[PDB]
């Protein structure tokens, strides 16, 4: 419903709160009855709009390499660590971190679990190849940045429902928690 | 007892092993008096490399972590100065066994970065671990690669662990648990075993 101040601006007259309540009650009563097209337009003169926060999720385009393989690229950030990931449409679950296999680049099991989380959530383990380059930060910041970048790249090969589920799981959101002065 | 020495070895002015004595005596002299332990190892090697050539028996030289012989040590003198690997009688007598100046056997060895001195964690190829000196010493040699489990080996290892009831988590037998194990270990036998240890 139009707010009180917007009704003020459109009417070019100041009105109290109770009379705005009364007008909104009349509008709701009109809505309840079998209002026609003219009455529907008259009501729509008084109803503003709103938006969502799922269409603002950017799905990166699918590129093609020289060999004709489809892929998708993305970026992620965590503390001072910055990651740039490429996810291939087809693969065997090979992840190369700075040209090094992930189990060698990430000795700690926690980081390997962080890298596993995006594919396990959408059940695509062993179905994609990943080539990612990370720089800066520590082991955990690098793992988080890689996870974000690789989820943002994987959004291209999944359904929109799966993209929304990944968003709601907190996978496609940059973590803004950084060291304070 | 079948193998018999071919020279008189003098442990001390009082004690010596006479020619023709069984090899076990020498070993016993090394097991009883540790003062002559290191001298007793070399003699054993000196016999085995020799007699195998004569054809008495076949000898297998199996050295794990062979990359240590031509590297560096963390041992010091009393002047806090470093000691080289060739200064150690135990290491100096084992290099002679790596040379292919004998026949009647085979020499098998396996590299290992675990426990190595002055090597990065990710160095695994022959030169990176051996060094120039080590590669030259072993050259010519036949290298054999050991990789991670292929899908058949990984599935068989997990079936063995399940057959021993070693995976107690209720989800581990399921296929999703196997995919998660495969990803977290990447089919590496050691990582898979360590992760299955506490499941
Ligand atoms: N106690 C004792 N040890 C010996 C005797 N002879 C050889 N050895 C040991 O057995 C090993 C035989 O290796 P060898 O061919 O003689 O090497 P090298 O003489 O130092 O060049 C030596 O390293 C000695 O430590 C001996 O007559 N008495």
């Amino acid at each position: 419903w139009l707010i009180k101040e917007e009704l003020e601006e459109m009417l070019v007259e100041k009105l109290s709160d109770l009379d705005y309540m009364q007008f909104i009650r009349l509008l709701e009563k009109l809505l309840t009855s079998q209002c026609g097209a003219a009455e529907e337009e008259f009501v729509q003169r008084f109803r503003r709009s709103v938006t969502l926060e799922s269409k603002k999720q950017l799905i990166e385009p699918v590129q093609y390499d020289e060999q004709g393989m489809a892929f998708s690229k993305s970026e992620g950030k965590r503390k001072t660590a910055k990651a740039e990931a490429i996810v291939y449409k087809h693969g065997s679950g090979r992840i190369k971190v700075n040209g090094i296999d992930y189990q060698l680049y990430f000795p700690i099991t926690q980081d390997r679990e962080q890298l596993m989380f995006p594919f396990h959530f959408v059940d695509r383990l062993g179905k994609h190849d990943v080539t990612c380059t990370v720089s800066g930060g520590g082991r955990s910041a690098q793992a988080g940045a890689i996870r974000l970048a690789m989820a943002k790249a994987l959004c291209s090969f999944v359904t929109e429902d799966e993209v929304e589920w990944m968003r709601q799981a907190g996978l496609l959101t940059t973590d803004p928690r950084v060291r304070e002065r | 007892n079948q193998i018999k020495v071919q020279e008189k070895y003098v442990w001390n002015k009082r004690e010596s092993t006479e020619k023709g004595s069984p090899l076990g005596e020498v070993v016993e002299q090394g097991i009883t008096r540790v003062r002559n332990a290191t001298d007793a190892v070399g003699i054993v090697l000196k016999e085995l490399k020799r007699q195998s050539s004569l054809g008495m028996f076949h000898l297998l030289v199996a050295v794990d972590g062979i990359n240590a012989l031509w590297g560096r040590t963390t041992l010091k003198r009393e002047d806090k100065s470093p000691i080289a690997p060739e200064e150690l009688a135990l290491v100096h007598n084992l290099r002679k066994m790596m040379k292919n100046d004998w026949h009647g056997g085979a020499i098998v060895s396996a590299l290992s970065q675990t426990g190595s001195l002055f090597k990065p964690r990710k160095a695994y190829l022959p030169q990176e671990l051996l060094g120039k000196e080590g590669f030259d010493a072993l050259d010519p040699f036949i290298p054999i690669l050991v990789s991670n489990y292929n899908p058949k080996e990984f599935e068989s290892c997990i079936q063995y662990y399940l057959e021993n009831n070693w995976l107690q988590h209720e989800k581990a037998p399921t296929e999703e648990g196997k995919k998660e194990l495969l990803f977290l270990s990447n089919a590496n036998p050691s990582l898979l075993e360590r992760h299955c240890a506490y499941l």
